[PDB]
RNA sequence: CGUGAGGGAAAGGUGAAAAGAACCCCGGGAGGGGAGUGAAAUAGAGCCUGAAACCGUGGGCUUACAAGCAGUCACGGCCCCGAGGGGUUGUGGCGUGCCUAUUGAAGCAUGAGCCGGCGACUCACGGUCGUGGGCGAGCUUAAGCCGUUGAGGCGGAGGC
RNA sequence: GUGGAGCCUGGGAGUGAGGGCGCGAGCGAUAACGUCCGCGUCCGAGCGCGGGAACAACCGAGACCGCCAGCUAAGGCCCCC
RNA sequence: GGAUGACCCCAGGCGGUAGGGGAGCGUUCCCGAUGCCGAUGAAGGCCGACCCGCGAGGGCGGCUGGAGGUAAGGGAAGUGC
C-alpha cells in the first residue's frame, strides 16, 4: 500500500512555525529560516540559563561593594570577615539587606571586622 | 520581623503570610515544616553562626508542583547533533506561617 | 450602516491603482469625487466608478444619504495574473504578468 | 560591463522602505467662482467655461 | 514508464541540473524506486504446526466449555428459521459467534445467513476460524473427521 | 524573593576640583560616580549615577613626559586624514577636552553609556554654571 | 515541438435537487449592491475542503544619535486576558546562519529566492549468523492432486 | 589492582586525506602555518564552558536536566570589567 | 529490599563525528469489524497561555468543515525531507 506524505509535513513545519512566532521576516515566516533561528536560540537559551546564575552573582557583588564602602571597607575584606565570622548568609542575601535592610547590613559589617 | 531561612541549597527573605516556592520537600501537603535560620532582622537583629539555635520559621505546605516546561535544546553545527529535551522542575509551595525567633 | 462596492477582475496592476485608492480613504465622498476626478492616472476611472457604484448602493439599497456618505474603508487585492510571453533576444521568452486588481469602496455616514 | 545583478533579494521591509516617497499629492483644486465646481487654479472652468470673469468656452 | 530514454538537455553548460531521461524516480511523472511488484505472501508452515495448532485451538474452546458436540440437527432441512429453531433450543441465542461445523449440506444453508454463524465442512476446519468464534459446534461425523485430521 | 530594582530616583550632582589631581587616576573616581556604583541599588541598564561637575580642568595634571609625548589622535576619514595632537597642545587649546576624553574611554559603549557621559559637565576654570543644581562639593 | 523518424504535456469535484439567482439599483460592459433559491451562497458557476509561500486593509506595541547570523537571558514601559499569563520591545549582558566537504568554515569554499507537493537502502532466489517456535536420529516436502471459493488437506519424488 | 578492566567464540561496522603542540631525530638553510619518522598530548569527534583582546588544537577543565545558592581552576582585582 | 519489572532505597555512569546496539513515535493498508464512533457533526483545516509524554507525539477545547472514521492487540509496507 502506498503512504504518502499527506498531513505529516504541513504539520512538522506548523510545530516549528510556530515556536518562532516574534522572529524577524522569512525567520517566523519561511520554515527553514525558522528551524535555523529556532537552533541558535536553543543553544543561547542554554547556555544564557547558565550564565544569569553568573549575571545576578555579578550583580549582588557590586552591590554589597558599594554598601561595604559606605562603612570603610571593601568587598574582598568584607567577605574575608563574614568566613572568619562563620556568617553564611549568601550574596543574594546580602545584597538584598544593603539595600531593604540598612541597619542589619551595618551590623553585619560590624561583625566583620571584628571578626577579623 | 523577617527571618533568612535556607531551604534547598538556597536562602530565601520570609516574612509571616507570605506564599514560596522552594525545591521539594518530602512532606505531605497540608503538613507544616521547621526551616532553619540564618539571621532574624525586622525590630530586633540577630544573626546566625551560621543559624542561629533557637530560631525557625513555621511554614505549613500547600502543595508539590511542577514548573513551566522549559526546552532544554542542544545544537552542534554541522555534525547532525541535536537533541531535544522538555524539563519542569519539581517544586512545593509554603506558606509561611511564624518567625519562632 | 455601510454600503459596499467591488470591480472584481480589473485589468490593471494593483500597485497602479491602489495609489489612487490611497489619495481617496477616508474622505468625503464629494472631495473623493474632486480627487479622483482631477487625478491624472488610469486607475481614477476605476477608482472612480466603484466609488459611485458605492455611493448608488449607500442611496438606494442601505437607506443612507448621499451628503453624509465618507469612504469608510477602500482597498485593492489582486486577482489572477494573465500571463504573456515576452519573446526576447536569443530564442529567450520572457513572462510578462498582466496583473489584475480586485477594488473594493466602502461608505459609511459621517454623523451630524 | 559585466552584467550586474541584485547579490541578494530585497527583504520586505526594504523594498516599502524604498516606496516611503511614492505617495500621491492629491489635486490642487480651488472653487470656480462663478459656477463653484472644484477645478484646478489658472484653469478655464471646465464646468462652466468660465475664466477670469467671462465665458471663455462652451462647455 | 512510457517516456523516451532521450537525455533531456546536455550535461553541462544549460545552468541546469544535470538530468538524463525523465523516466528518472526523480521527476514528477517518473518511474517508482522499490515500489510493489506482484508478490507471492504464501509460505510451507510445518504440517506438524498446523496439526498441532488445529489440535490447540480446539482444546481451548473445549477447556472454555465454548465446545459442543452434536449427534444430528433436528428439524433443520434448510431453512434459516429450522435451524434457528434448533438453535435456540441447543443453547445458541446468537449472542455468541458460532463456527458451525458440520458435512450436512442442510445444516449449513440453513445456518450461513446468520451474522453470528461462519459455517464450514470437517475437512475444512481450521485454526483462524476457531480462534475467530467464540464458540464451536460440530456433528460427531465432523468430530469424527477432526480426530482423524489431529492424529 | 527577586533582586530588587530601584523606582526612578531623583539623580545627585556632584562638584569635583580637578586642580593638581592625576587625569587618569581622577577619571576613574568619575567613571564610577556616573555610573552608579556606588550606590547600593546600582543597576546596570538604567541611567542612576551622579552628574558630575568638574571646575579647573584646565589645571590637571600629568606624570612622565606626557604634556610633550601624549598624542590626541582624530581620524577624518579622507585620505591623509589622521590629526595628531599633543597633550600640551590640547590643554592649551581645547583643556576641558584633556578630562572628557579620559573619562569617555572608560565608560560602557552603547546607548547607556553614551548617556552617562552627558551627564558629565567639564569646565576649565575654577567657576560653573550649575548653582541652580547646588552640586555637593566631593573630595575624592 | 520537430523536415522527418520521433518527442509529448496540462487539464477531475456547485448542490440532495438547478431550485444556475425573475425584478430593481450603479456600470458601456466586466463587476458589484439589493431582491430571490438553498440546510448552507467566503456551496454563485473564476463553484467541495481550501494549507503555505506571496499581496493588502484595520488594530495593539514599537522605532528617526543607531553598529545588526537578528536571537537569547534580565529588568523596566505600554497594550490585552483575567501574588498569574499573553503581545510588544527600551536599556543591559551574551552571541561567527544551515547543509556539505575538510586537517581545519561565519567563513571571501559547495548548495539553497520562498512555499507546497514528488523525491533515494527494496524485492526474489541462494547464503551466513542471530533469534521465536515445531519435531528431534531425524527433520522436511517440490511439482502436482483433491477440496474450498479469503478452508484446508493429500503428495516422500527429492533435500539436509 | 573489580575496571564501560581482561581473555575466548561469534554478528555488525567505520577507518585506512589527518592536524597543531611538546620532547627525540632525519630531510631543509641550527627557513616555512615546511617535510618525514618516534614517544606523548590535544583538535579531529570537546568550533561545548573559563582564561589567552579576538582565535580547532597554549593555560584551566571533560557540558545528563533545573536553581536570582556555595567553593575553586587558569587568569585576574585603576575604569571599560 | 519484593521476589522476579509492581515500586522504594543507596551508589555509580551518562561530551561526542564515522559507526555498533537498544527502546519508541507517527504515515498507508489488513485482521479485530455484519462490530464500534459519526449530521447532537467523520476526515481534513485554523487557533489554544490547558492536560499527558524526555522526545517523536498523544489528548482536550473553540472555530472551520460537511461524510466519513476506526480501538485494545496483532499483521504488512510505495512509511517521515
Ligand atoms: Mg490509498
Ligand atoms: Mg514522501
Ligand atoms: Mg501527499
Ligand atoms: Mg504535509
Ligand atoms: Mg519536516
Ligand atoms: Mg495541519
Ligand atoms: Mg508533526
Ligand atoms: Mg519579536
Ligand atoms: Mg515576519
Ligand atoms: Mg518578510
Ligand atoms: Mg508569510
Ligand atoms: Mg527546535
Ligand atoms: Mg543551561
Ligand atoms: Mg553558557
Ligand atoms: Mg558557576
Ligand atoms: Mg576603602
Ligand atoms: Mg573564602
Ligand atoms: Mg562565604
Ligand atoms: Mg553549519
Ligand atoms: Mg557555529
Ligand atoms: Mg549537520
Ligand atoms: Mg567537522
Ligand atoms: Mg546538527
Ligand atoms: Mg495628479
Ligand atoms: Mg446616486
Ligand atoms: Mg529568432
Ligand atoms: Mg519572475
Ligand atoms: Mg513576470
Ligand atoms: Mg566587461
Ligand atoms: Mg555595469
Ligand atoms: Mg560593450
Ligand atoms: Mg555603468
Ligand atoms: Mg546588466
Ligand atoms: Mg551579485
Ligand atoms: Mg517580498
Ligand atoms: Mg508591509
Ligand atoms: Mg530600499
Ligand atoms: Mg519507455
Ligand atoms: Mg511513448
Ligand atoms: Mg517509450
Ligand atoms: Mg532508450
Ligand atoms: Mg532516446
Ligand atoms: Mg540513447
Ligand atoms: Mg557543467
Ligand atoms: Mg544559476
Ligand atoms: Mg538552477
Ligand atoms: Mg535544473
Ligand atoms: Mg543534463
Ligand atoms: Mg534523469
Ligand atoms: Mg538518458
Ligand atoms: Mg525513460
Ligand atoms: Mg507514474
Ligand atoms: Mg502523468
Ligand atoms: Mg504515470
Ligand atoms: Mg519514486
Ligand atoms: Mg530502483
Ligand atoms: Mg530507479
Ligand atoms: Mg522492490
Ligand atoms: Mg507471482
Ligand atoms: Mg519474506
Ligand atoms: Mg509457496
Ligand atoms: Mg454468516
Ligand atoms: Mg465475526
Ligand atoms: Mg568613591
Ligand atoms: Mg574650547
Ligand atoms: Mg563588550
Ligand atoms: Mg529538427
Ligand atoms: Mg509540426
Ligand atoms: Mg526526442
Ligand atoms: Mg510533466
Ligand atoms: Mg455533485
Ligand atoms: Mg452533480
Ligand atoms: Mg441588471
Ligand atoms: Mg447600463
Ligand atoms: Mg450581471
Ligand atoms: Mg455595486
Ligand atoms: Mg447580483
Ligand atoms: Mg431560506
Ligand atoms: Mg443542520
Ligand atoms: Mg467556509
Ligand atoms: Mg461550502
Ligand atoms: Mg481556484
Ligand atoms: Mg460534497
Ligand atoms: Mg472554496
Ligand atoms: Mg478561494
Ligand atoms: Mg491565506
Ligand atoms: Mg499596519
Ligand atoms: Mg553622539
Ligand atoms: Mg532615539
Ligand atoms: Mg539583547
Ligand atoms: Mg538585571
Ligand atoms: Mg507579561
Ligand atoms: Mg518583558
Ligand atoms: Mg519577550
Ligand atoms: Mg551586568
Ligand atoms: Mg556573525
Ligand atoms: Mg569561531
Ligand atoms: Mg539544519
Ligand atoms: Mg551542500
Ligand atoms: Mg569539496
Ligand atoms: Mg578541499
Ligand atoms: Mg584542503
Ligand atoms: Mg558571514
Ligand atoms: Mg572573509
Ligand atoms: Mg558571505
Ligand atoms: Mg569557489
Ligand atoms: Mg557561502
Ligand atoms: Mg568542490
Ligand atoms: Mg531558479
Ligand atoms: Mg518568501
Ligand atoms: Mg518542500
Ligand atoms: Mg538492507
Ligand atoms: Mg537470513
Ligand atoms: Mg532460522
Ligand atoms: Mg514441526
Ligand atoms: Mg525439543
Ligand atoms: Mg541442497
Ligand atoms: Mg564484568
Ligand atoms: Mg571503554
Ligand atoms: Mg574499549
Ligand atoms: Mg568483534
Ligand atoms: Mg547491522
Ligand atoms: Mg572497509
Ligand atoms: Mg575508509
Ligand atoms: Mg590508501
Ligand atoms: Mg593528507
Ligand atoms: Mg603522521
Ligand atoms: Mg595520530
Ligand atoms: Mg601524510
Ligand atoms: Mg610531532
Ligand atoms: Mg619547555
Ligand atoms: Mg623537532
Ligand atoms: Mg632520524
Ligand atoms: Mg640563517
Ligand atoms: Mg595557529
Ligand atoms: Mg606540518
Ligand atoms: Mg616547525
Ligand atoms: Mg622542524
Ligand atoms: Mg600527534
Ligand atoms: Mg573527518
Ligand atoms: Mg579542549
Ligand atoms: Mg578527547
Ligand atoms: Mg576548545
Ligand atoms: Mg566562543
Ligand atoms: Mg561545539
Ligand atoms: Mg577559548
Ligand atoms: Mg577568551
Ligand atoms: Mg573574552
Ligand atoms: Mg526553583
Ligand atoms: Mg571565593
Ligand atoms: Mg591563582
Ligand atoms: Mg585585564
Ligand atoms: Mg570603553
Ligand atoms: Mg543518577
Ligand atoms: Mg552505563
Ligand atoms: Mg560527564
Ligand atoms: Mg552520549
Ligand atoms: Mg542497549
Ligand atoms: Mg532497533
Ligand atoms: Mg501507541
Ligand atoms: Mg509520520
Ligand atoms: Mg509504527
Ligand atoms: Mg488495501
Ligand atoms: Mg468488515
Ligand atoms: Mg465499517
Ligand atoms: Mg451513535
Ligand atoms: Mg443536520
Ligand atoms: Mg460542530
Ligand atoms: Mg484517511
Ligand atoms: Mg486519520
Ligand atoms: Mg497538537
Ligand atoms: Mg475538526
Ligand atoms: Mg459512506
Ligand atoms: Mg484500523
Ligand atoms: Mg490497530
Ligand atoms: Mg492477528
Ligand atoms: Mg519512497
Ligand atoms: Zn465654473
Amino acid at each position: 500500500p502506498r503512504a504518502k506524505t499527506g498531513v505529516v509535513r504541513r504539520r512538522k513545519h506548523k510545530k516549528i512555525l510556530k515556536l518562532a512566532k516574534g522572529y524577524w521576516g522569512l525567520r517566523s515566516k519561511s520554515f527553514r529560516k525558522a528551524r535555523e533561528t529556532l537552533f541558535a536560540a536553543g543553544n543561547y537559551a542554554y547556555a544564557h540559563r547558565k550564565r544569569r546564575k553568573r549575571d545576578f552573582r555579578r550583580l549582588w557583588i557590586v552591590r554589597i561593594n558599594a554598601a561595604c564602602r559606605q562603612h570603610g571597607l571593601n568587598y574582598s575584606t568584607f567577605i574575608h570577615g563574614l568566613k572568619k565570622a562563620g556568617i553564611e548568609v549568601d550574596r543574594k542575601n546580602l545584597a538584598d539587606l544593603a539595600v531593604r535592610e540598612p541597619q542589619v547590613f551595618a551590623e553585619l559589617v560590624e561583625r566583620a571586622k571584628a571578626a577579623q | 520581623m523577617f527571618a533568612i531561612v535556607k531551604t534547598g541549597g538556597k536562602q530565601y527573605r520570609v516574612e509571616p503570610g507570605l506564599k514560596l516556592r522552594v525545591e521539594k520537600l518530602d512532606a505531605e501537603p497540608g503538613a507544616t515544616v521547621e526551616l532553619p535560620v540564618l539571621l532574624l532582622g525586622g525590630e530586633k537583629t540577630v544573626v546566625g553562626t551560621p543559624v542561629v539555635e533557637g530560631a525557625s520559621v513555621v511554614a505549613e505546605v500547600l502543595g508539590h508542583g511542577r514548573g513551566k516546561k522549559i526546552l532544554v535544546s542542544k545544537f552542534k553545527a554541522k555534525v547532525q547533533y541535536r537533541r531535544k529535551k522538555g524539563h519542569r522542575q519539581p517544586y512545593t509551595e509554603l506558606l509561611i506561617k511564624e518567625i519562632r525567633g | 450602516m455601510e454600503a459596499k462596492a467591488i470591480a472584481r477582475y480589473v485589468r490593471i496592476s494593483p500597485r497602479k491603482v491602489r495609489l489612487v485608492v490611497d489619495l481617496i480613504r477616508g474622505k468625503s465622498l464629494e472631495e473623493a469625487r474632486n480627487i479622483l476626478r482631477y487625478t491624472n492616472k488610469r486607475g481614477a476611472y476605476f477608482v472612480a466608478k466603484v466609488l459611485e457604484s458605492a455611493a448608488a448602493n449607500a442611496v438606494n439599497n442601505h437607506d443612507m444619504l448621499e451628503d453624509r456618505l465618507y469612504v469608510k474603508a477602500a482597498y485593492v487585492d489582486e486577482g489572477p495574473a494573465l500571463k504573456r510571453v515576452l519573446p526576447r533576444a536569443r530564442g529567450r521568452a520572457d513572462i510578462i504578468k498582466k496583473r489584475t486588481s480586485h477594488i473594493t469602496v466602502i461608505l459609511g455616514e459621517k454623523h451630524g | 560591463a559585466k552584467h550586474p545583478v541584485p547579490k541578494k533579494k530585497t527583504s520586505k521591509a526594504r523594498r516599502d522602505a524604498r516606496r516611503s516617497h511614492h505617495a500621491l499629492t492629491p489635486p490642487t483644486l480651488v472653487p470656480c467662482p462663478e459656477c463653484k465646481a472644484m477645478k484646478p487654479p489658472h484653469t478655464v472652468c471646465p464646468e462652466c467655461g468660465y475664466y477670469a470673469g467671462r465665458k471663455v468656452l462652451e462647455v | 514508464v512510457a517516456y523516451s530514454g532521450r537525455k533531456i538537455w546536455p550535461q553541462k553548460h544549460t545552468g541546469r541540473a544535470r538530468h538524463g531521461d525523465i523516466g528518472a524516480p526523480i521527476f514528477v511523472g517518473g518511474g517508482v524506486v522499490f515500489g510493489p511488484k506482484p508478490r507471492d505472501y504464501s509460505y510451507t508452515l510445518p504440517k506438524k504446526v498446523r496439526k498441532k495448532g488445529l489440535a490447540m485451538a480446539v482444546a481451548d474452546r473445549a477447556r472454555e466449555g465454548k465446545l459442543l458436540l452434536v449427534e444430528a440437527f433436528a428439524g433443520v432441512n434448510g431453512k434459516t428459521k429450522e435451524f434457528l429453531a434448533w438453535a435456540k433450543e441447543a443453547g445458541l441465542d446468537g449472542s455468541e459467534s458460532v463456527l458451525l461445523v458440520t458435512g450436512n449440506e442442510l445444516v449449513r444453508r440453513a445456518a450461513r445467513n446468520l451474522p453470528w454463524v461462519v459455517t464450514l465442512a470437517p475437512e475444512g476446519l481450521n485454526v483462524y476460524d476457531i480462534v475467530r468464534t467464540e464458540r464451536l459446534v460440530m456433528d460427531l461425523d465432523a468430530w469424527e473427521v477432526f480426530q482423524n485430521r489431529i492424529g | 524573593m527577586k533582586t530588587y530594582v530601584p523606582k526612578q530616583v531623583e539623580p545627585r550632582w556632584v562638584l569635583i576640583d580637578a586642580e593638581g589631581k592625576t587625569l587618569g587616576r581622577l577619571a576613574t573616581k568619575i567613571a564610577t560616580l556616573l555610573r552608579g556604583k556606588h550606590r547600593p541599588d546600582w543597576t546596570p541598564n538604567v541611567a542612576m549615577g551622579d552628574f558630575v561637575v568638574v571646575v579647573n580642568a584646565d589645571k590637571i595634571r600629568v606624570t612622565g613626559k606626557k604634556l610633550e609625548q601624549k598624542i590626541y589622535t582624530r581620524y577624518s576619514g579622507y585620505p591623509g586624514g589622521l590629526k595628531k595632537i599633543p597633550l600640551e597642545k590640547m590643554l592649551a587649546t581645547h583643556p576641558e577636552r584633556v578630562l572628557e576624553h579620559a573619562v569617555k574611554g572608560m565608560l560602557p559603549k552603547g546607548p547607556l553609556g553614551r548617556r552617562l557621559f552627558k551627564r558629565l559637565k567639564v569646565y576649565a576654570g575654577p567657576d560653573h554654571p550649575h548653582q541652580a543644581q547646588r552640586p555637593e562639593k566631593l573630595e575624592v
